[PDB]
């Protein structure tokens, strides 16, 4: 491309030139023919239409379309003259409020985990460094145009896609918008043929971290690489959330519950004979029925206090639904560079005294340190201390060495921080020693030599320092220290510094060289003068301290994180753009790698045999670049990634990143995306979960993750993953009570149409069962533990585990409630015989029953009833089966709390919140029964207290059956009782 | 899902087998369901309902009872036999019920006093009914007049009482009814009224009820108030209430406790 032309054939496609760049007007024409030099803001969706979005989901639609059925079921009755039709206003009103206030609560949600994400992104105004025409200005970087002469320095962001023209020592940091962690050297030649590893390239958005640079602005805008990676991201679509998907299926269950059970009734209204349109309005009701009322306030309300637990911890999501996801993930891509690793070089291996010392790279210090006790440990010190010319920002005592900011490139920052650690006083030991004489790093020499004097008044000897590449030192330094002895190089230790130099660079780490020579009084006394023009000093036969390396460091959490990360069965897989040689060191160092692992390479290097002769079965770990991935296709991909199970995917575009996340995904698993940099917002938006660090991500990534980390701390994917599994757990506990009560709700009105009995439940008390005294216990088994090692589990099967199942609905709608509605009908008979009304006479009542014509009904006994007192009765059923209803939902809450351990086991007390729940579920049945009013109002009455006790009993047995059921579960696994009876 | 094998996700004999499972669950609740039926049928009495918490104080109803848009309207045109003899036809059907031959198991009673009976000393283990004939309603029983005064612009109006088991309303005097204009018409005179029996009481000997169980032959004592000076071609609203020391009409909610309140209208 433009880098693998020249400067002959530029400065005519751009209609510029390369000392002088752009004329002034030809520049303005370009700025008018191309927009500016700026990527183009997303346009967003409004706060109403996040509104309207927030009253979608399939829970939502199902209640939206019962209340358009209550409507039109209230058109019907009207139209017919039939009057009490105010229960179909009431249900639809409920449904209606329920669905805007949950909306409104989630709406409210998302509200504030934006604006808590958005309070760490900060805006400031950019500039560019041009040269148009001659003159050198320093104008806006959005009037870049293509072919305008730009310069930078160190410190300045890079204003466009710039293909170098002249450089003096450039290092840019390309962490963000590739993987790379090392700073990359820019200079005026190709070095590859794409863009994005050629060396006289620079990148929109980059920082120049050192030296100059001049070239000229090839892309501009949305044109640019980072401009590509937002336009490939905006194409992403962000699919349904496994909950979402399990929140559907259930659905459709209670559709298709709710048309069989209204079909059969309406054919029984039928044959009994009713009229077609009294049958439709039965199955209109009966369909109505069947849509639970609370249950979406429930579940808002249970992932709603998962989300603050998170919170808690510094993980903040972005919907409600992202709370499951980490617990149904099977497979996590993470990002390398800044995600992983702390995005820092860092010191950690040293090689003196003929051994490999590991230093502490974690960015808390929590680590093992080294041995610092030998002469020759305190000479490598003094050197790499003398030897730097870095200096920590001032007033920055009290922040953190390694968070600490220094001016000063990579290595001499890593170096003065090292010093710092374990030196102590770095510049305090450094001004001990003036400097007499100092030699900057150049290319030409690939050193850095200054000549001190020492501490000691007494000693007048001048100290020689000299760092620099180890093959460099080595040509030099006809003597070594080892152990405090400076003994020269017989070969042996050359062979051995050959040995540790190779297996350090091998470790993916960029290793340096250091030694010291003292220089004598007689012929360097005080006072003389060094002079670097004419190399009076001797550069020569000095003597070889040790050999420091450096990476980019895994952040303290991030190796237990992936531990327990994969003892969780969940699959790691490292995706990154950075070079395959630290990619591999770094995925040995975190776990991904597990110890003993090979690669076919591996085994190629210890069998002494070709690559091609191994057999790929036997190689554990695999390490792909994306050059092979780009000659591959899906169907080798597949076989890769099952062959292969530690995977590393290193040097991959962020196209390949989202390609690896779709495949996987194809595969059938929930993948979780971690990542930071822009690299990965595709990936991140493609991923069922995206997580991006708080600290360190990019506002690209952030944007197009669900889950932020505030702090960065990796160990937070493991709490996410344990209270995603926790609350599918109690989730399924939660609808299991919630939906066991519909049936006892239900049942009184098909006995009301089929068999005639004066109406048993009323709307008013079926919608203060379902939004006033159940939420709150449905809502309390949110707080309940896990029944088992749940960290230890594999990942649910996403097509095999459902939320809600076959096995669940059954048990909830035909034994609990099924007993519910037995209680029920018994406390309601029982009222009525003690009242005067035998069962048998009930059977066919409601006609004269309801009839506001009959004031002298007889009962039982012979005694006449008006209207108006049949009309308490009639509220006094109401509140039995109420009261039942209530009693036996205590029980069902008991034994929810479980679905394999017994109550005695798991705690009847541990969950506070359950018992303040069933407390207060009976101090409400007790206000709305006894308070003045009432029967008025809300058609509650003040019952006696024997109708309290006589569902009781049936709690009671609902209890003893469901710890039966578990005791059966427990005792005889894998039995016909344990495939049937559990859920 | 439906494959032939396997049905439904389920083999056959498994559906069997979870089959079997639901009918047993099913069949021992209903079981105990009815069971605790019959413990309770076997600890209610059958003369003496346990609670009457809504019978605090007695309906009352009127015949002929026909209902409007809002509870009782009645109207009919004077000239107009038709427009009564639907009205006379129900009072005769209501009467039927009151004839010496439906009320042959009954007994001549005369004390005027509450007839308190703690032994089923009738026929059949039972007790003693009072006997009450539709003679005891003189111009309004339908002799000599069978259109109970309603060809002549002066109806008659039947007022019954809702039987309470062992409700007493009062021993002071007799329950007496008392009708009269709901809001006095302005140049009209008070709603002047003619009772059968005289005064418009119920005797105390009817009272108390005991049930039908006790006594299965109890007629409700009746009350037949015959209007004198209802305006012709006028729409009048007439309450009718019970003057007893233990029964209320003053219930927001019921308005036929204690009172029974009709529209009439009589044509010309
Ligand atoms: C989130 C959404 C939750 C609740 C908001 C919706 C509340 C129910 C929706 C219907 C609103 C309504 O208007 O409902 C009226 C009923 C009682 O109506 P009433 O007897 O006073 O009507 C008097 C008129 N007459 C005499 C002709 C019958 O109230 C009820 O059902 C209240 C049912 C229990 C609601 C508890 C909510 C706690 C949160
Ligand atoms: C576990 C927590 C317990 C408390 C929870 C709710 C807190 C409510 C606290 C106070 C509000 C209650 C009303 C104000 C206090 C005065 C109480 C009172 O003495 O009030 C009487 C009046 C008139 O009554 P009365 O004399 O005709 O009744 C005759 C009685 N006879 C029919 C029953 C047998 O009642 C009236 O004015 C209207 C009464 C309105 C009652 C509440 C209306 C809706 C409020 C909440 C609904 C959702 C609850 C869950
Ligand atoms: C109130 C409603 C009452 C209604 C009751 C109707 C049900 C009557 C009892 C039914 C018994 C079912 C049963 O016996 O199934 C036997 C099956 C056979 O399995 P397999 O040989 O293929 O296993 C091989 C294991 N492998 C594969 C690992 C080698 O499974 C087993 O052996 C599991 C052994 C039994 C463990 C569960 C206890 C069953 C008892 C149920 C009665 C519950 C209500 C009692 C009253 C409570 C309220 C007072
Ligand atoms: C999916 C499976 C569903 C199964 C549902 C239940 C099926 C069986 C339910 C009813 C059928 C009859 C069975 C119960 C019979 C009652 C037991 C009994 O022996 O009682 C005796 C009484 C007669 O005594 P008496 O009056 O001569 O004594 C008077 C004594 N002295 C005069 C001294 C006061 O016989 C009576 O009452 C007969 C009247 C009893 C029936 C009342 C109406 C029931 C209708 C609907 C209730 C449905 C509830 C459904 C709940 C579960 C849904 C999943
Ligand atoms: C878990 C902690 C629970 C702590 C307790 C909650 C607070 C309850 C305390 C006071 C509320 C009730 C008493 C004040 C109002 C009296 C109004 C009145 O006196 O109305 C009378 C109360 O009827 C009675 O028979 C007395 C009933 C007393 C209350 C019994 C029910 C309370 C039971 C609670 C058990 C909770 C624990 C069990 C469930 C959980 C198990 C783990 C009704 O009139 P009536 O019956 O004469 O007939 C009516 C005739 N008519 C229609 C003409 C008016
Ligand atoms: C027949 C009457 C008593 C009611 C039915 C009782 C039911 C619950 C009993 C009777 C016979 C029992 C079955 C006998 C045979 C089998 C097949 C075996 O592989 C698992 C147990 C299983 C599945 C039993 C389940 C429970 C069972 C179905
Ligand atoms: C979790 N669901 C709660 C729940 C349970 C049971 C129900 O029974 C129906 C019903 C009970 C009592 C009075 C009236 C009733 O229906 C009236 C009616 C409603 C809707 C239509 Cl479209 C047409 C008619 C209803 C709701
Ligand atoms: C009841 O009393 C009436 C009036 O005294 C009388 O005519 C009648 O014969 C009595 N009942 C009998 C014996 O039928
Ligand atoms: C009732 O009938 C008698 C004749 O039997 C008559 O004398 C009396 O006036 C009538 N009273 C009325 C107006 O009902
Ligand atoms: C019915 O009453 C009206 C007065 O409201 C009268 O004009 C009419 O003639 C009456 N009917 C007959 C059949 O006379
Ligand atoms: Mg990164």
């Amino acid at each position: 491309n433009d880098h693998q032309l020249s400067v002959a054939e530029l400065e005519q496609k751009y209609q510029t030139s390369a000392t002088k760049g752009l004329s002034a007007s030809l520049a303005a024409e370009l700025l008018l023919r191309d927009g500016p030099n700026a990527l183009r803001p997303p346009r967003g969706t409004p706060e109403y239409v996040k509104f309207a979005r927030q009253l979608a989901g399939g829970l939502q639609c199902l209640m939206w379309v019962a209340a358009a059925i209550c409507l039109i079921a209230f058109a019907i009755q009207a139209s017919e003259g039939d009057l009490t039709t105010d229960d179909n206003l009431y249900l639809a009103l409920a449904l209606i409020a329920v669905v805007v206030v949950t909306g409104c609560f989630g709406y409210y949600q998302e509200f504030k985990s934006t604006n808590i994400i958005a309070s760490f992104k900060n805006l400031v105004p950019q500039q560019a460094t041009v040269i148009r025409d001659g003159d050198k200005f320093q104008i806006n970087a959005d009037q870049l145009v293509v072919g305008d002469l730009v310069e930078m320095k160190g410190g300045d962001r890079v204003p466009a896609d710039i293909r170098i023209l002249q450089a003096q020592g450039c290092k840019v940091d390309n962490s963000s918008l590739t993987g790379e962690s090392e700073p990359q050297t820019r200079s005026p030649e190709c070095t590859h043929e794409s863009p994005l590893e050629t060396r006289n390239i620079a990148f929109f958005s980059t920082m120049c971290l050192e030296g100059t640079a001049q070239g000229l602005v090839v892309n501009t805008g949305d044109r640019t690489i980072i401009g590509r990676i937002a336009s490939l991201a905006s194409g992403v679509e962000n699919e349904k959330t496994p909950i979402a998907i399990e929140i559907e299926h259930f659905v459709d269950i209670i559709a298709g519950l709710a048309i069989l059970f209204g079909a059969t009734f309406f054919i029984v209204a039928m044959c009994i004979g009713y009229t077609f349109l009294r049958a439709m309005v039965f199955f209109m009701a009966i369909v109505v029925a069947y849509v639970p009322e609370g249950l979406l306030a429930t579940v808002t309300v249970c992932l709603s206090l998962t989300a603050k637990r998170l919170a808690s911890k510094n993980c903040v999501v972005k919907n409600l639904e992202a709370v499951e996801t980490l617990g149904s993930t099977s497979v996590i891509c993470s990002d390398k560079t800044g995600t992983l690793t702390q995005n820092r070089m860092t010191v950690s291996h040293l090689w003196f005294d003929n051994h490999i010392h590991s230093a502490d790279t974690t960015e808390d210090q929590s680590g093992q340190t080294f041995d610092q006790s030998s002469e020759t440990w305190r000479a490598l010190c003094r050197v790499l201390t003398l030897c730097n010319r870095a200096a920590f920002k001032s007033g920055q005592d009290a922040v953190p060495v390694p968070k600490r900011i220094v001016i000063g490139d990579a290595s001499e920052t890593a170096l003065l921080k090292f010093s710092e650690l374990t030196l102590g006083n770095a510049m305090g030991y450094r001004e001990r020693f003036p400097k007499v004489c100092e030699i900057p790093f150049n290319s030409t020499n690939k050193f850095q030599l200054s000549i001190h004097t020492l501490e000691d008044p007494r000693d007048p000897r001048h100290v020689l320092v000299m760092k620099g590449a180890p093959e460099r030192v080595l040509e030099r330094c006809s003597s070594i220290l080892i152990k405090g002895q400076e003994l020269p190089l017989d070969e042996q230790w050359r062979e051995a510094f050959q040995t540790a130099y190779l297996s350090l660079g091998g470790l993916g780490e960029r290793v340096l060289g250091f030694c010291q020579l003292y220089l004598s009084e007689k012929d360097y006394p005080p006072g003389y003068a060094f002079d670097v023009e004419a190399m009076n000093f001797p550069t020569s036969g000095l003597c070889f301290a040790g050999l420091v390396s450096m990476i980019d460091p895994p952040r303290a959490t991030v190796p237990d994180a992936v531990l327990k990360c994969r003892t969780a069965g969940i699959r790691v897989i490292m995706v990154t753009g950075d070079h395959p040689i630290t990619a591999k060191a770094i995925a040995a160092s975190v776990g991904i790698i597990s110890e003993g692992s090979e690669t076919v390479e591996d085994i190629a290097a210890r069998l002494r045999v070709p690559v091609d002769q191994v057999n790929r079965k036997d190689a554990r770990a695999c390490v792909i670049n994306g050059m092979q991935l780009k000659d591959m296709d899906p169907s080798e991909l597949v076989e890769a990634l099952r062959t292969h199970p530690e995977m590393v995917f290193a040097r991959t575009s962020p196209q390949q990143k989202l390609v690896i996340v779709e495949s996987c995904q194809r595969l059938g698993a929930i993948v979780a995306v971690t990542g930071d940099g822009v690299n990965d917002s595709p990936a991140l938006k493609k991923a069922d979960i995206g997580v991006a660090m708080g600290i360190a991500g990019s506002d690209a990534a952030k944007n197009a993750a669900d889950m932020i980390l505030l702090d960065d701390n990796f160990a937070s994917i493991v709490t996410g993953v344990e209270q995603g599994r926790l609350i599918f757990d109690n989730l399924k506990k939660s609808i299991a009570y919630t939906l066991t009560k519909n049936i006892p709700e239900l049942t009184p009105y098909l006995i009301y149409i089929t068999v005639s009995v004066p109406l048993p439940l009323g709307c008013i008390t079926i919608l203060f069962i379902e939004l006033c005294t159940d939420i709150f216990p449905s809502v309390s088994l949110a707080y309940e533990k896990a029944e088992s090692d749940i960290m230890h589990l594999r990942p649910r099967n996403p097509k095999r585990d459902r939320l809600v199942n076959e096995p669940l609905a059954a048990y909830s709608y035909f034994q609990i409630g099924a007993i519910q509605s037995f209680a029920g009908f018994t406390d309601y008979f029982t009222a009525m015989a003690q009242e005067g009304w035998f069962p048998l006479l009930c059977v066919g009542l409601r006609p004269q029953w309801e009839n506001h014509h009959l004031q002298d009904l007889q009962d039982s006994y012979g005694q006449e009833w008006t209207f108006g007192q049949r009309l308490y009765q009639q509220y006094t059923c109401y509140t039995v089966f109420f009261i039942s209803i209530e009693m036996c939902q205590i029980a069902d809450v008991l034994i929810r709390k479980t679905r394999r351990l017994s109550a005695f086991q798991q705690g009847f007390f541990r969950n506070r919140i359950l018992v303040i729940a069933i407390v207060f579920q009976v101090c409400i049945g007790c206000f709305l029964c006894y308070c003045p009013g009432m029967p008025n109002i809300f058609n509650f009455m003040p019952i006696r207290f024997q109708w309290w006790l006589v569902p009781m009993p049936f709690s009671l047995l609902i209890f003893v059956y469901d710890e039966i059921r578990k005791l059966g579960v427990r005792c005889c696994p894998g039995s016909w009782w344990d495939q049937e009876l559990y859920y | 899902n439906p494959d032939t094998g396997q049905m439904l996700g389920r083999t056959l004999s498994r559906w069997v087998w979870i089959s079997l499972y639901y009918v047993a669950f099913y069949v021992v609740m209903s079981g105990i369901f009815a069971l605790c039926i019959y413990v309770l049928m076997r600890t209610i009495d059958p003369y003496t309902p346990d609670y009457q918490d809504q019978l605090k104080s007695p309906g009352v109803t009127l015949r002929p009872d026909v209902y409007g848009e809002k509870g009782l309207d009645i109207s009919y045109n004077v000239s107009d036999s038709t427009t009564w003899a639907g009205l006379a036809h129900t009072l005769h059907r209501f009467l039927a019920g009151y004839s010496p031959a439906a009320q042959e198991g009954s007994i001549n009673c005369t004390s005027e006093k509450y007839f308190f009976q703690e032994s089923f000393l009738a026929p059949n283990h039972t007790k003693f009914s009072c006997k009450f004939t539709a003679d005891m309603l003189q111009n309004c029983s339908g002799r000599p007049d069978p259109t109970f005064g309603f060809a002549e612009g002066k109806p008659c109006f039947i007022i019954k009482m809702n039987r309470i088991v062992k409700f007493l309303p009062g021993n002071s005097t007799a329950p007496r009814v008392d009708c009269a204009f709901l809001d006095q018409p302005r140049d009209g005179p008070p709603l002047q009224v003619e009772y059968f029996p005289a005064n418009g009481t119920y005797s105390l000997h009817y009272f108390p009820y005991y049930g039908k169980k006790a006594q299965p032959h109890y007629s409700n004592p009746l009350v037949a108030a015959k209007l004198l000076n209802v305006p012709r071609n006028r729409d009048v609203v007439i309450v009718c209430k019970i003057l007893a020391e233990h029964v209320s009409f003053d219930n927001p909610h019921d308005p036929y406790e204690g009172k029974v309140e009709f529209k009439l209208k009589i044509q010309k």
